[PDB]
């Protein structure tokens, strides 16, 4: 169950909690203290989703939906059949996520690599906590969070999006969408470039990093470099998540009307708010 | 307690940005005028750390 | 073909979505097999092939023709460590840590490990050495930021163990890779630029303590560094993060200390 | 004598004999459990 | 069905027992949840109606 | 070197870390509760995004 | 509070790299532009040279005329007023013809006829550029991965503007040329087709768009984590596996059970992003032509509670 | 057909058995779930109607 | 049944007890939450209706 | 139960005691919140 | 057969202590189940 | 005598007696708290 | 006709058999689901109507 | 016509056979699916009408 080179890196230490109490491998996985919490919260969260399907009365996996408590319950406890289960799953999901990030931290220290990966994952968690915890708490109801369903958490997105008209006009959303599109553009370009330099035309030698820079300089006149593109990949993803977390935390808390109405401030600037012609007036 | 030149440069730029933004939001008839002037000065200040 | 269903609710949209699941299942299989060209077949904790190899079979081998006449590389292929691993089994049952038999930083195990790469310098597209000192580099100079040359080198124990002398530069990428730190004994070690933090007046190396600076593996040639020497240097310094924790004076290091 | 796992034939026989005893014990508890349910609430 | 012991020459005992433990637990959990879903064979609901716990 | 104190100190050490993490989480929840109360959410608040 | 390698802490500026010369016609290649210190903090500081061949010229001419035609219509919509032009810049739009004209080219020049001209220029511009990516890879002797990764993007781009309008038999179904208009076109697309969220293929594209962000955040952080071992030089790690490749392999092997290689991770990278638009093109293509309401389609396929 | 034993000279028994084990379980699960879906052949609901469990 | 001690000749006690500890506590929490969800056997709810806590 | 002491030769004592402190506190937190969730047994409400 | 390194006697001692814990755990469970069944039967 | 933690048998016995004493003390206080609540609000 | 055996000189026997095994199963699953979807040839439903399982 | 065998000196037999096999199956699926779509040539419904299954 070990790779041809895995043995020399399997050494004690690097644990945050427990020392050697949980410092062992189950197959390929490293357990650690936080992996035990990971497995428990993961298993408990999964079972309560399955049990929530029993209470709902359906077994179709797409119809399974763990709705959060209704708006009348506010930010308090709810009956397990009508919102209470969602709160337990959310606590289990929050515990599983943070334990997973901290388990990655232990693996980082054991290998001596940087903590970029758990720091990158923490951005996703704060994005997750924005939707289920930070936004509902500010709005004072767990019902503003999204249900744990495959196609019912899309209903939440559509309903929350159309609460404020066309959600595209959210300015933080436009920033994040540009980042998400840019990151996927960068990933396709970055993935394709290395494969082109590593799996070239038949018979020709494997290419060097200079050909990678030469290709993109002949293409768009600029090469960001092997270090730059991976920095770009990390920052593009985190910025997309950071602005996506920002876009929702200001919606329903600081902005309440249609987002298209927001953009009229630019049109209503003092020096051209009254000039005739164009689209607006 | 061991801030670098770049760390201090950013901190002052944030202070300059807030300060100048309020300055020209009062002076101008709109908050955007403060944002532009405050942002440009802060960006110029933060992009030139002495070293 | 709006609403045209071949049978039941199955229609052209239903045809496409299932056909993609077949395609995606096939694609995930293809992608996973490609990832199995390195580190396979699996081995027991002693070194013999394990009874378990995974649900995905090994792919048909492919050959990479290395640049500059370095040869060819066919994977998957017989891969060997080519170095004695100074580790001791801590439990007969598998999935348990192996403790170092001696000094792990010197033995190249754990976080301080390194791989037997080709003992040759890495070449650019033109056949010249990719990583060269800035002194031997033609026209290279510090363009921005604090110049680290001449700054004192402070270890994780908050003790100065030398000063920077030269910077090594990746000539194609045109970015610094190593700091050539001269110790108190007159010899110069190489420190990866990723493991140092050039502050206003000093080069703080959080990885290594002052006494461990002398232990960095040395390069055979002052004008070039081979791939093997890079791994030993990079392994040794990065191994210092866990193996010099008792010597680190940081508050968080004390909290996480054993 | 493929021996992928390295067990000898004698070791396999002993491991299997204990494994089957565990299986028949598990099956025996299940058969009793199904009898209890079928008596209390038959599904046929 | 006499030489079934040779399965352990093919399959590692440690991996199978973990796989079997996970398989049996998840299979057992699945069947219990299937029974609980149906109004009949949901023994929790059965006893409530049998002894009139609804009131 | 008292064994009873040493064991109790370890368990108190774990309980303190769990206590700080839990109290820190409540601090964030309380902070967002305060900010939401300060902002004019109750004056104009969105309808239910999902069916109750 | 240490060096995270996010930004370079020192810059070195040697002579400009003129690049390789496998089969690239150096006459068509330009000279080296400036060195940007601001870009040097993140990546390389050198800008240029850029190759400009036959397809490069056709790409620029059509690309400029596409950009110019939108601009002239933007000025006409502004009344040639620079103040109005900047005020309504995002609200300007080069709308496609009205639904009455269908696919006919009889639309008036100010009522959709100009859009056909601008769209033609973009069509030539993009396809000529795709060949440019193909030929640049062929010139250096590299794989055509960029050419086919690009063709995934073209498939969605072709579907939105060209293929789907033909099947719907109307240019009015195409995309307007504007900042807010093509946002409004997007929103109106879902509403007309009944909650495009319940499009299975749109959901898949979001899976791979989320996954591309997931994989690049994972991959970018991984290499920066193992950059202290020289892991950013991925091509050498493919050729000669160093300790960075092994640790990067082991981190994900100990985290999620399985891992990849230094070369196989980029196969995940290319396919994760390609499927973003590949599944996207089918998802848009089916909408209207096959499914006039996805939520009703979702109900009949067990994706919505009703029916 | 006596040479069917040669399939093990081509197919690794370790991978086949795991694939066969997963395939047989998923195939067994799939047929059971198809039967449980139909109003008939759902043995849980049949007994409820036969023994008047629903009241 | 007397040969079941050989399971420890195969499984290391350290990993099993960790696995068993998680499994039992997971199982125990699972059952209590199932009973709480149902209107019957929700002992907190049973006493409230029995003693008119509403 | 006369040989339960041997479990301390399996698991390191100080590590378990720290982990047990975490487990006991979180379990105590778990039960108290469930009680507050129910309309009854909510001491912070029935008092007022 | 050796995987964990325990001798036959060490396993027998280990199993006996483990079984002692199992029956003690089972006994509390049986007492608990009787208490619940008396208080509220589920059959 | 497995020696996974290195503690001798005597140290294990002494530590367990300490741990059990605290366990029964913790159990006793919890019983009192449960008695107090059941008096205040029975849950059966 | 006779020389069809040479296809194994071209095609890898392992690759074909795995591909064939997947192809046959998916084809068999497809046709069975086609028959189940139609109101006729759905042998589960037609037998239910034959013996009046549901009325 | 008699020299069509030469085309195998240009085309790799393996890739052609795999490409041909996939194309033939996918084409076969497409036509068999098209016929099912139309009320005519839907042989499943054709037999149903003939033998009065519904
Ligand atoms: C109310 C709005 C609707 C909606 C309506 C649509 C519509 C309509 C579409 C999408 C599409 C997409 N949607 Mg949706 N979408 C909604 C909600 C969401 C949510 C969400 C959390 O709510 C998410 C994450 C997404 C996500 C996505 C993406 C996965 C996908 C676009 C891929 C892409 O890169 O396109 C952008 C990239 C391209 C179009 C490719 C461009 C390639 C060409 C070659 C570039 C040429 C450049 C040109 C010449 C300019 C050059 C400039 C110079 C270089 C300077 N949608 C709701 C339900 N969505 C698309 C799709 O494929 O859906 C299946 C689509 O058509
Ligand atoms: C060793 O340290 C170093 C770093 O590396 C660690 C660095 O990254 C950098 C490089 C960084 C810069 C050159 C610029 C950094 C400065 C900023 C972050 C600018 C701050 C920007 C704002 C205040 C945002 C608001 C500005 C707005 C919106 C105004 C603009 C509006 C319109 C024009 C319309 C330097 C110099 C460096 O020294
Ligand atoms: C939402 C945010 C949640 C954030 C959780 C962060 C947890 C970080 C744990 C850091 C532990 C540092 C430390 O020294 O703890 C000592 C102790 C453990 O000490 P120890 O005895 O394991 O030793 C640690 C040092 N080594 C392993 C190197 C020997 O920490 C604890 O008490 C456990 C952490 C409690 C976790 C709370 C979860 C709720
Ligand atoms: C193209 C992008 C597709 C994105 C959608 C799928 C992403 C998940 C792919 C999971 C995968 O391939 O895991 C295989 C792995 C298999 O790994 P494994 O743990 O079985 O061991 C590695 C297996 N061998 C040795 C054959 C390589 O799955 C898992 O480990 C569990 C993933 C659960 C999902
Ligand atoms: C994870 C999936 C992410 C990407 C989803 C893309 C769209 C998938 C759905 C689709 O196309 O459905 C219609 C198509 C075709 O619909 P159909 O009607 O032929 O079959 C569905 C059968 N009924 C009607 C009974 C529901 O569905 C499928 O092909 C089945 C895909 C099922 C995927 C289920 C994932 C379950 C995950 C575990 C449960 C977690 C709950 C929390
Ligand atoms: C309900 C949930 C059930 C989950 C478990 C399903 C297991 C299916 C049967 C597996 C089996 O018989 O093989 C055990 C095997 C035992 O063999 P193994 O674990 O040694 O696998 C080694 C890999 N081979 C042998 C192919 C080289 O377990 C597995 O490999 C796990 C397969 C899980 C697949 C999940 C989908
Ligand atoms: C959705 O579909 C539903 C659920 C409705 C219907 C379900 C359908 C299906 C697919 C059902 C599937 C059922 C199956 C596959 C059941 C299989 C059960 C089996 C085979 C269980 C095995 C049990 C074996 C046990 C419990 C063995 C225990 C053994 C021990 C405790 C002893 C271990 C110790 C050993 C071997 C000592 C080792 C020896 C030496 C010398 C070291
Ligand atoms: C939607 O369609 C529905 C579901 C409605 C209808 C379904 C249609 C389809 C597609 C049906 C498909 C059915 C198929 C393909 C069934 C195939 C079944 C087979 C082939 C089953 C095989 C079973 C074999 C078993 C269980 C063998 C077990 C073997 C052992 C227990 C012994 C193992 C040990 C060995 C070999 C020891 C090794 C020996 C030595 C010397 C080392
Ligand atoms: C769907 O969900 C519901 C709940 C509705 C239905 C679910 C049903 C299912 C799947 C139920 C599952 C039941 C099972 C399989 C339960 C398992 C029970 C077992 C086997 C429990 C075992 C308990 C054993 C214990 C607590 C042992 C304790 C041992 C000790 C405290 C002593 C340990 C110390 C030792 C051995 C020291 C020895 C050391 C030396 C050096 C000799
Ligand atoms: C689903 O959740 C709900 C709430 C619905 C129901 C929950 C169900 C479940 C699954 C509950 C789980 C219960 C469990 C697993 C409880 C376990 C309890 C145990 C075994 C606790 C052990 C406690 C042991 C302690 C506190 C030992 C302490 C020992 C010492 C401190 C050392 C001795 C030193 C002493 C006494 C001196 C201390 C010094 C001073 C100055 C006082
Ligand atoms: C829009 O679409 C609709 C449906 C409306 C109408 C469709 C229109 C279209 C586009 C139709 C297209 C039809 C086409 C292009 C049909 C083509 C058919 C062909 C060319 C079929 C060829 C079949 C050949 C086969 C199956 C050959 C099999 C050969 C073997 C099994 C033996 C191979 C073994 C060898 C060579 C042994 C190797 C020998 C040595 C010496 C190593
Ligand atoms: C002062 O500024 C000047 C005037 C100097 C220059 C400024 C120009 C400006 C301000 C340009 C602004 C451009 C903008 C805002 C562009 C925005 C473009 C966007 C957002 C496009 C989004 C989607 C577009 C798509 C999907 C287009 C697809 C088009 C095709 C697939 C081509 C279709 C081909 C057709 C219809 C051919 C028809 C013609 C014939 C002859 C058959
Ligand atoms: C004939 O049976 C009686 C006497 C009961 C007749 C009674 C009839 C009536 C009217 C009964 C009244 C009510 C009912 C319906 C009672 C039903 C009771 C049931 C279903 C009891 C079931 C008990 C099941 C138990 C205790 C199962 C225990 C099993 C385990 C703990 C699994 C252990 C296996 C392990 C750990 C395998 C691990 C192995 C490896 C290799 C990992
Ligand atoms: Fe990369």
């Amino acid at each position: 169950a070990l790779l041809s080179f895995e043995r020399k890196y399997r050494v004690p230490g690097g644990t945050l909690v427990g020392g050697n109490l949980f410092d062992f491998w189950v197959g390929p996985f490293y357990v650690g203290f936080f992996g035990v919490a990971t497995f428990f919260f993961a298993a408990l969260g999964i079972i309560l989703i399955a049990w929530s399907a029993v209470l709902q009365g359906t077994w179709n996996p797409q119809l399974i939906s763990v709705y959060p408590p209704a708006l009348e319950y506010g930010l308090g406890g709810a009956p397990l059949a009508k919102g209470g289960l969602w709160q337990i799953i959310t606590i289990c999901a929050t515990g599983a996520f943070v334990s997973w990030a901290l388990r990655e931290v232990e693996i980082c220290r054991k290998l001596g690599i940087g903590y970029h990966i758990p720091f990158a994952f923490a951005f996703a968690i704060l994005a997750y906590l924005t939707l289920v915890l930070f936004r509902p708490v500010m709005m004072g109801a767990w019902g503003y969070a999204f249900p744990y369903g495959i196609w019912t958490h899309l209903d939440w997105v559509s309903n929350t999006g159309y609460t404020y008209g066309n959600f595209h006009y959210n300015p933080a959303h436009m920033i994040a969408i540009s980042f998400f599109f840019t990151n996927a553009l960068a990933l396709a370009l970055h993935g394709a470039l290395v494969l082109s330099a590593a799996n070239p035309e038949k018979g020709k030698e494997m290419r060097t990093p200079d050909h990678e820079d030469t290709f993109f300089r002949d293409l768009v006149g600029y090469s960001i470099g092997t270090l730059g593109i991976h920095r770009l990949g990390l920052l593009l993803s985190l910025s997309a998540v950071f602005f996506s977390a920002l876009c929702m935390i200001i919606t329903g808390t600081i902005w309440f009307d249609q987002w298209v109405d927001w953009w009229q401030w630019w049109v209503k600037l003092p020096w051209w708010a009254n000039i005739p012609g164009g689209i607006n007036g | 307690p061991e801030v670098s030149e770049f760390a201090f440069r950013l901190m002052m730029a944030a202070v300059i940005f807030v300060g100048v933004g309020i300055m020209f939001a009062f002076a101008g008839g709109h908050w955007f005028v403060g944002l532009v002037v405050g942002g440009l000065v802060a960006a110029f200040f933060a992009a030139t750390p002495n070293s | 073909m709006v609403g045209v269903t071949a049978f039941g609710n199955f229609d052209l949209a239903s045809l496409a979505i299932y056909s993609f699941w077949i395609f995606l299942a096939g694609l995930i299989y293809y992608l996973q097999t490609e990832n199995m060209r390195e580190g396979y077949p699996l081995e027991n904790e002693d070194g013999t092939p394990a009874a378990n190899q995974g649900p995905f079979p090994l792919p048909k081998p492919k050959t990479f023709i290395l640049p500059h006449g370095r040869g060819t590389l066919t994977v998957p292929g017989p891969e060997s460590e080519d170095r004695p691993i100074a580790l001791a089994r801590t439990a007969v049952s598998e999935g348990f840590p192996h403790a170092p038999t001696g000094d792990p930083m010197k033995d190249g195990v754990g976080p301080a490990s390194w791989v037997a790469r080709r003992d040759l310098p890495e070449l650019d597209g033109h056949g010249h050495n990719k990583i060269k000192p800035m002194k031997a580099a033609a026209g290279f100079h510090v363009s921005a930021g604090k110049n680290p040359i001449g700054l004192p080198v402070r270890g994780c124990d908050l003790e100065i163990a030398g000063k920077v002398v030269d910077i090594w530069v990746d000539i194609p990428e045109q970015m610094a890779r190593f700091l050539e730190v001269e110790l108190k004994d007159g010899s110069t070690r190489l420190l990866p630029m990723q493991m140092v933090k050039v502050q206003s007046n000093r080069v703080h190396v959080n990885a290594l303590s002052s006494d461990l600076f002398a232990g960095i593996p040395t390069i055979k040639s002052p004008t070039e560094v081979t791939l093997l020497e890079e791994d030993k240097i990079c392994g040794y310094v990065a191994g210092g993060l866990m193996y010099a924790a008792p010597k680190r004076k940081s508050v968080v290091a004390a909290m996480l200390a054993e | 004598d493929l021996g992928y796992t390295g067990l000898t034939d004698e070791q396999a026989q002993e491991l299997h004999s204990v494994y089957m005893s565990g299986l028949w014990l598990f099956s025996a508890v299940a058969i009793v459990a199904h009898l209890a349910v079928y008596i209390w609430r038959p599904w046929f | 069905m006499s030489k079934f012991y040779k399965i352990w020459m093919i399959f590692d005992p440690r991996r199978v027992f973990v796989a079997q433990g996970v398989f049996l637990f998840l299979l057992a959990v699945m069947i219990h949840l299937i029974l609980l879903s149906t109004p009949s064979y949901n023994w929790l609901e059965i006893s409530a109606a049998k002894y009139n716990r609804v009131a | 070197t008292n064994l009873r104190l040493w064991v109790a100190f370890q368990m108190m050490k774990g309980a303190g870390w769990a206590g700080g993490v839990f109290f820190g989480t409540l601090l964030l929840i309380g902070f967002f509760r305060v900010v939401g109360r300060m902002l004019p959410i109750q004056e104009n608040q969105a309808p239910a995004p999902n069916i109750t | 509070a240490e060096y995270q390698n996010i930004f370079s802490q020192v810059q070195v500026r040697g002579p400009a790299d003129l690049g390789m010369t496998e089969d690239v016609n150096l006459a068509n290649r330009s000279g080296v532009g400036p060195f940007s210190t601001l870009l040097g903090w993140f990546g390389n500081a050198q800008l240029g040279p850029i190759y400009l061949g036959s397809l490069g010229v056709l790409s620029l001419f059509s690309g400029l005329m596409w950009f110019f035609t939108i601009g002239i219509w933007f000025w006409y919509q502004a009344g040639w007023n620079p103040a109005v032009f900047l005020r309504d810049l995002f609200f300007f739009s080069l709308e496609p013809p009205a639904p009455e004209y269908g696919l006919s080219f009889a639309a008036p020049l100010k009522e959709g006829g100009l859009w056909l001209i601008a769209s033609f220029f973009m069509f030539v511009a993009v396809w000529s550029w795709w060949g440019r990516t193909y030929l640049r890879a062929q010139a250096l002797g590299m794989g055509k991965h960029t050419a086919w990764a690009f063709l995934s993007a073209i498939w969605l781009w072709m579907v939105l503007g060209f293929i789907r309008p033909i099947l719907m038999g109307s240019w009015s179904e195409a995309v307007p040329y504007g900042i807010f208009s093509h946002l409004d076109w997007t929103n109106n697309f879902s509403l007309v087709h009944g909650n495009l969220f319940y499009n299975p293929f749109h959901g898949l594209s979001i899976a791979f768009l989320y996954g591309s962000a997931l994989l690049f955040a994972m991959h970018g952080a991984t290499i920066l984590a193992v950059s202290r071992f020289g892991g950013e030089r991925e091509l050498e790690q493919i050729a000669d596996r160093g300790t960075a490749a092994e640790r990067a392999a082991l981190f994900w092997r100990w985290t999620m059970g399985f891992n990849a290689t230094m070369e196989g991770i980029h196969r995940w990278a290319i396919w994760m992003a390609v499927l973003v638009t590949l599944t996207g093109g089918i998802g848009i293509l089916l909408s209207g032509t096959v499914v006039d309401n996805w939520y009703v389609w979702g109900q009949n396929h067990g994706m919505a509670p009703l029916n």
